């Protein structure tokens, strides 16, 4: 409630708000019979003790004291009446002018002395003449005094303080010390020392801060609160919460000025200001959207194609594949189908891992009993001219592909199981990439061990290669072996070709873009081979 | 606090002479007042007076009617405190308190023991 | 240097030193002349009043300027006759009585006041009479009284004022003493009076170099002669513990006021007894003849190649063919390097050697054994109809090419992968206890040898199938009959082993994992290289 | 280091007056000491006149020999100070030069301006 205090205190003291926030208008002041008189400073407490005033405040009070202790003598020296002779008025006269120079900031001073009241007072620092007008104690000190007269004046605030001389039944008199304090400033309107400790911060701190985290409204001085003494080294800065990326953040909008506002502004998903252009990649649908309803609509055509090959079995043409193989074959290019949709959301751990698990298995599947059907031809040939024919359909085929399959499904789980360990320390999964115009998107790392799979379904399809080119005058009845060439040439060149693009230019690349390349892959390998290893089967009877 | 110690027991005639020896055992030598409360309330010859203003220059303050009468100036104050009968007179037999002052203290005056002293003429 | 100028300046004043390493001295003997006039001061001279001894100090000095302030006020008073009547006289004894309590520590003061002496002085603090006798606040150093003997004081300073006068100088003085006695004697540190930042014999000198972060001073930097009081920031003496290293709080030996000693507590470990608990017990009894006895079996095995390499004929070892004996007695060599290897301090090469070699040496014996078992049940079942297809060495040599294969690129892909988190972690070389507050360097599991000890596990199993296959086939030396032993010897010790190991990882002392490892290597493979071998010599 | 201003042309004969005001633009009033440093150091019906004391409580500096002559005061808050040139002598004619005291002075101060001034009999 501190803060408001001030505010609500402004409309009590007509044209005392213009003369903190601009000291210098006593100049064209002519009004105001009296100026402000007494100000509520009671928040912090009666007076700041040990306050934030500079040692001066109590070295004055020290030289005070130390006058008020001699003036604590002759109250009862023997003999020590007289009649004020003029020796003693010398020295009463010269015993607090000499506590003028003493201290830099010490204005007029006087002494009662109430017997004749003999009262002395000086003028202003460092030009000082002496001028004679005909229960409580230790240092009670009082409100900033204004000297009304008929205006205000520079000088303005003075503090009056004074204490007690006691005498042998005290003696009706004191002594008057003023102190200037125009030459000092507030306690920065943030500390707990003066007027304003930890107050008068109006829509700061508790107003900016709170959802602003670490919004550092001060630095270091946070709202200005009165000023009117001066505007010392302190360097008082308004307006000076950051934030950094806090939903405050700069907040250089509108209300400035006194009348402080806008705490909300400049937070969008990264430590900017005015929107949330900057950062984040510009994200299209043009290029997000129709693609997955493709890729739906080839997958939905896949299943009826394979349900359609279930309604067909008569076909010899067929029977040569046999109905296990081609299914089989079906269904490894379907799952080999999701690297696409997997890359349609946002690159969690979950899916960054399902990416690998359907992609090698797919690779595994389909074009490994492609390479198994082509090793069953050339055997069989080479074997029928020497008396033989050993190799049999599906249970023979399948049962040499589990083997495959165990190892594809034993070097997953090995690293799986290595990659879901490192997550205590690192993730090394979900990274951010630039794109040369400092914009950062999520994207999924490489592991250094998807350089080794890379090659491994090269060497692997090496294989196929030599199969197909021993394969070469083996008399076919539907050109089978001549169609699963492509499926494999093609394969071999295309992957290789993708791979290392999608290696090299790895961080400098968009999300958008990467999806767009990873659908055209797909649909320039998987596509083929689908098509070729069947549509001929329904046609050239 | 202080624990005085008063030690004036003794037979004395008018004109004689003795030492009551007020000592400030717990505490410090001239920092505190005398005066030396008694119960005889209606002394003709006047009473003990009292010395010294706070600190300063110990001073007699006698009023005037026991200059000539008791001296109590001792020979330096800033030790035990020597009260002496000078013109002793039959009113003296009593029993004397030492008494101080300086404010902070709950009674400022009061007194722990005892002498009783008889004198006659 | 000044640690070396006051301990000269110690043996240069009489019953001095005592003062300082006990404050009293005169309490039980003060028998000397006027001793103790200047020692050191400060090492930069003098402090006008910097270094800040307490702030009383400094509320002193400011009453001082301002009480002669006044005098200097009371310079020209105009139709001054000053004729030093009774209240004149008063006046100025007054004011330096008032002078006084006005701060808790003060001792006597005098005025000169030369016009004819007119000087006015009083006692110490509390205690205050008259007596009377017949520029820029310079200071002076520490002040004893001379009269007779040391007594109390010890070191009170001197501060004084003068003032002037003009119609020349007044020749007058405003003198005032403190009392030094109740003050915190610097910390010997942090220079300040007395003591400038290192002040005491050999703070650091000798054994904070050798140790940075030694923590000499923690509150009180080595604390010095001091004498003056003892103050509350409790002077910190020998506090320098600077954890590891030499320099240790080296609760050893010279403990005194001349403690250069410091040295000590530094045994591999941030601890202070001799090295015990940082690196585990060695033995040689046990660590040493196990690699001279490995060495003396591979030179056999090397020997006994040799010797196969001089004998083709004798048809018995035919149907095994050199080509596929010699690739075994040379798996063998690889297989036995997992101690040799254990035999030295794990390094990370070292830590990556010890899989490579294993992993090659188990894919070449038992990727040749189990091929052999599987041609002589392919022959056997061909047989019987019309068909012979296989071959020795040309046809086994390249299938097992595929396992070598596979086997190189899995390593090859974990290397690579290892090497590369170097940069963030090395996960190779920890560290383990075993219930007594024990540490030793070891190489730590990477979760990938749980996948390659079930891998041959998994293999063996088909080794194990074919063995269950062939056994009524009529063979001439009973070679499967043999190679079923080699085969069932590795699933089950291989299998005992490795769950053994893994399992008691951390909690197993080093010397143990080098008998453990001893044991499982001579368990198998010898069987292996001597059930497979010796038969070739005898059973004629 | 006050730039003296000097206004005392004109004139006047013997027991004529003036008002010379070495005014102190650069700084406050009653602060600093003259003395008048005049070209002619032969004045052998005694010498020019001086006041005030600095800053402490403001005397008459005359020389005992200046009272029936010259007279010079100030009005506290008033920098203009002014030497009335009481029972004016043929010897005054000279060159002014109001000084400084105050402190940096060792040797008297100095002037900043030069009036020329001629009395005759
Ligand atoms: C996935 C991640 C990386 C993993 C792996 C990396 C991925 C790929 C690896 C990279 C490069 C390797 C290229 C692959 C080339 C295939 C070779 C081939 O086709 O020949 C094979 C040789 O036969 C075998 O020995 C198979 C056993 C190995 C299975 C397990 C391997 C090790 C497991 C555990 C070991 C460690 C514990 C198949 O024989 P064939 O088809 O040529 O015909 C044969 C042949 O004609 C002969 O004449 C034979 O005699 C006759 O019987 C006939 O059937
Ligand atoms: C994407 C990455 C994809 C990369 C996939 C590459 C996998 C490489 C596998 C190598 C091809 C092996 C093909 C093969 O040999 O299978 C046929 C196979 C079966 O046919 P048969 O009728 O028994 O005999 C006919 C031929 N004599 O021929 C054999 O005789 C081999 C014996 C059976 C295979 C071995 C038995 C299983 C091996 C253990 C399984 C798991 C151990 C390995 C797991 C961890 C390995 C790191
Ligand atoms: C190993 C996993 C992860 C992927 C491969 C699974 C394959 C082998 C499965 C998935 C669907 C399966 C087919 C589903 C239905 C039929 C029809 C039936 O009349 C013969 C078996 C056959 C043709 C199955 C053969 C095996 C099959 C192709
Ligand atoms: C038959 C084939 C096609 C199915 C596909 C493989 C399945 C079994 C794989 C693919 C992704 C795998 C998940 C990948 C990541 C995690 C997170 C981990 O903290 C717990 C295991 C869990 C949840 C895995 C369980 C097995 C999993 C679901
Ligand atoms: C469905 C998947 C996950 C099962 C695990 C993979 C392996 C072990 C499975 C997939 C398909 C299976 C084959 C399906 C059909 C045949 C033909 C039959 O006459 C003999 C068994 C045989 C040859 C099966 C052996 C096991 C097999 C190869
Ligand atoms: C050959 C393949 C198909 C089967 C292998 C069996 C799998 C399921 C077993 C073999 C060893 C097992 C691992 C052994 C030890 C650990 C470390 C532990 O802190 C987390 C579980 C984890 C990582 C296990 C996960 C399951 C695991 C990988
Ligand atoms: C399709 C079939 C053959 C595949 C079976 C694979 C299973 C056994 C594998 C795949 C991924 C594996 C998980 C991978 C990661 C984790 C998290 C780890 O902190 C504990 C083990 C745990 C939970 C593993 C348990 C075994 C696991 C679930
Ligand atoms: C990576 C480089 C430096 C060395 C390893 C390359 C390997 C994987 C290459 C080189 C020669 C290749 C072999 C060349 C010829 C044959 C014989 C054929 O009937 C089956 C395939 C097979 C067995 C190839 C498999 C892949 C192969 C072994
Ligand atoms: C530049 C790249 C992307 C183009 C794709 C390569 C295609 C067009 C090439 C690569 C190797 C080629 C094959 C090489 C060998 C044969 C075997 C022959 O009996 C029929 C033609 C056939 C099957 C070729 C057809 C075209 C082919 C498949
Ligand atoms: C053999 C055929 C299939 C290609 C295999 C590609 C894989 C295994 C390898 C071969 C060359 C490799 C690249 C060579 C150089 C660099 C530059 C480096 O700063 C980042 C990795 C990067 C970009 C490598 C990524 C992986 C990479 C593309
Ligand atoms: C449109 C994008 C996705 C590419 C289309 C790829 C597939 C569907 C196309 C491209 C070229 C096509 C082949 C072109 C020529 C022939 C010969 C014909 O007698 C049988 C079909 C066959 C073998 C086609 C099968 C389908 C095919 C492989
Ligand atoms: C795969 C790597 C790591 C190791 C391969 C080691 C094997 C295959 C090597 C090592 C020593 C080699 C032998 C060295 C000498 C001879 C003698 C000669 O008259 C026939 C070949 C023969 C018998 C070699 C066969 C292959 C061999 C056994
Ligand atoms: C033929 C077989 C048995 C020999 C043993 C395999 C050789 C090729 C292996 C064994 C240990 C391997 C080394 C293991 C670790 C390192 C440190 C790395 O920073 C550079 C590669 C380097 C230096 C490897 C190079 C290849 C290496 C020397
Ligand atoms: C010296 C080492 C490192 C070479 C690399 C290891 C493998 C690939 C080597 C070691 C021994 C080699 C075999 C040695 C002898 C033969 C018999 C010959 O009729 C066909 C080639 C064949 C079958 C070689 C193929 C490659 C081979 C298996
Ligand atoms: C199949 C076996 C026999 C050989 C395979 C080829 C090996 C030597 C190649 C294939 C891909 C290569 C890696 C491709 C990319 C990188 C990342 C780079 O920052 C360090 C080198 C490193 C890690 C390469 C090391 C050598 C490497 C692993
Ligand atoms: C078996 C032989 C023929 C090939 C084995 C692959 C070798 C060449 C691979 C395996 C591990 C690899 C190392 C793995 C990590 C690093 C650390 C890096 O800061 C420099 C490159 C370096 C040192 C690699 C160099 C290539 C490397 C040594
Ligand atoms: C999926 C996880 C549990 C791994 C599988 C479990 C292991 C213990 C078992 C289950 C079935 C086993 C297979 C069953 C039968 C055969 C055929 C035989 O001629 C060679 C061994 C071989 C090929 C076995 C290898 C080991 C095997 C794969
Ligand atoms: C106690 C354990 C650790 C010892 C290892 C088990 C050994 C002793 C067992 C396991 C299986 C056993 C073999 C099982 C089958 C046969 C085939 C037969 O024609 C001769 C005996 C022989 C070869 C057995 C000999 C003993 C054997 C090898
Ligand atoms: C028991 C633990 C320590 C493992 C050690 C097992 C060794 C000593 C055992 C395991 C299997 C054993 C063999 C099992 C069967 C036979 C066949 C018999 O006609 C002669 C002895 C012989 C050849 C045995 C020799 C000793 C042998 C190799
Ligand atoms: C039983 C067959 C597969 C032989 C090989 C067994 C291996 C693969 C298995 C069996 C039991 C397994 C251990 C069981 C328990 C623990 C304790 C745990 O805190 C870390 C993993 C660890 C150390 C496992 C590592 C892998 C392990 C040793
Ligand atoms: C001593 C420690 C290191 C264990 C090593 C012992 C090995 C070398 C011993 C133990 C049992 C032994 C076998 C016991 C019985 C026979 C039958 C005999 O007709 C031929 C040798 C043969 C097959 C022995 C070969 C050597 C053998 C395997």
């Amino acid at each position: 409630d501190g803060t408001i205090l001030a505010q609500k205190l402004a409309e009590e003291v007509p044209m005392d708000v213009a003369s903190y926030l601009y000291t210098g208008d006593s100049h064209q002041l002519k009004r105001a019979n009296c100026s402000g008189r007494y100000e509520l400073a009671g928040l912090p407490g009666k007076w700041p003790a040990l306050a934030s005033a500079h040692p001066s405040l109590h070295r004055a009070l020290d030289t005070l004291t130390h006058a008020t202790n001699f003036l604590n003598v002759m109250l009862q020296s023997n003999k020590s009446r007289e009649q004020n002779l003029q020796d003693d008025l010398d020295w009463y006269q010269a015993l607090v002018w000499s506590l003028l120079e003493g201290e830099p900031s010490i204005s007029r001073a006087a002494i009662t002395f109430s017997t004749a009241p003999q009262v002395f007072l000086q003028a202003t620092r460092e030009e000082s003449r002496i001028l004679l007008q005909d229960d409580k104690s230790h240092f009670k000190w009082s409100p900033p005094y204004l000297e009304c007269e008929n205006g205000s004046y520079k000088p303005g605030w003075l503090v009056t303080l004074s204490s007690a001389i006691y005498g042998l039944p005290e003696f009706r008199g004191v002594m008057k010390v003023d102190i200037n304090l125009q030459k000092v400033d507030i306690d920065q309107c943030s500390s707990d020392g003066w007027f304003s400790g930890t107050h008068k911060c109006h829509l700061n701190n508790s107003e900016c801060m709170p959802i602003k985290g670490l919004g550092f409204v001060l630095g270091a001085y946070e709202c200005i609160c009165k000023a009117g003494f001066y505007h010392p080294g302190v360097l008082p800065v308004n307006n000076f919460r950051r934030r950094g990326p806090d939903q405050h953040i700069s907040g250089s909008t509108k209300d400035v000025s006194e009348e402080a506002y806008v705490c909300l502004p400049c937070r969008e998903g990264c430590p900017f200001c005015a929107d949330d252009s900057p950062c984040f990649v510009q994200e299209d649908k043009y290029l997000r959207l129709a693609i997955i309803s493709f890729q739906a609509l080839c997958m939905l055509l896949d299943f009826v194609s394979m349900l359609v090959v279930y309604h067909f079995r008569k076909a010899k043409s067929i029977r040569a594949s046999g109905l296990i193989l081609l299914e089989t074959i079906l269904f490894g290019s379907l799952l080999l189908y999701f690297p696409v949709v997997i890359l349609y959301f946002e690159p969690s751990t979950f899916r960054c891992i399902l990416l690998r698990w359907a992609r090698l298995l797919g690779f595994a599947t389909v074009y490994g009993t492609v390479t198994l059907k082509l090793h069953r031809v050339l055997k069989v040939f080479l074997s029928r001219t020497a008396q033989r024919i050993p190799y049999m359909t599906g249970g023979r085929v399948m049962r040499m592909l589990a083997v495959i399959l165990l190892v594809v499904f034993w070097f997953l789980i090995g690293w799986t199981s290595s990659v879901c360990q490192n997550l205590e320390k690192q993730i090394s999964l979900i990274g951010q990439g630039k794109t040369s115009d400092h914009l950062i998107f999520n994207m999924c790392l490489i592991d250094r061990w998807d350089y080794m799979t890379a090659v491994a379904e090269f060497l692997f399809l090496l294989w196929g290669v030599y199969l197909c080119y021993a394969v070469r005058t083996v008399p076919s009845a539907f050109h089978e072996p001549r169609y699963m060439a492509v499926a494999v040439h093609n394969e071999l060149i295309i992957s290789a070709i993708f791979h290392t693009i999608r290696f090299v230019l790895a961080s400098r690349l968009q999300s958008d873009w990467m999806l767009m390349l990873y659908f055209a892959h797909t649909h320039l390998t998987v596509t083929v081979t689908i098509g070729l290893l069947l549509i001929p089967k329904f046609s050239h009877s | 606090e202080v624990q005085l110690q008063e030690s004036g027991g003794g037979l004395v005639q008018a004109g004689g002479s003795l030492r009551l020896s007020c000592a400030a055992s717990g505490s410090i030598g001239n920092i505190y007042i005398m005066g030396w409360y008694r119960q005889t309330p209606g002394p003709q010859r006047e009473l003990v007076a009292t010395i010294r203003t706070v600190r300063w220059t110990k001073y007699e303050d006698y009023a005037d009617s026991v200059k000539g009468r008791f001296t109590i100036s001792d020979d330096d104050a800033k030790n035990t405190v020597y009260l002496q009968m000078n013109s002793l007179k039959p009113e003296d037999t009593a029993v004397y308190y030492c008494n101080y002052k300086d404010y902070n203290a709950p009674s400022d005056g009061y007194w722990g023991q005892g002498t009783q002293v008889t004198v006659s003429s």
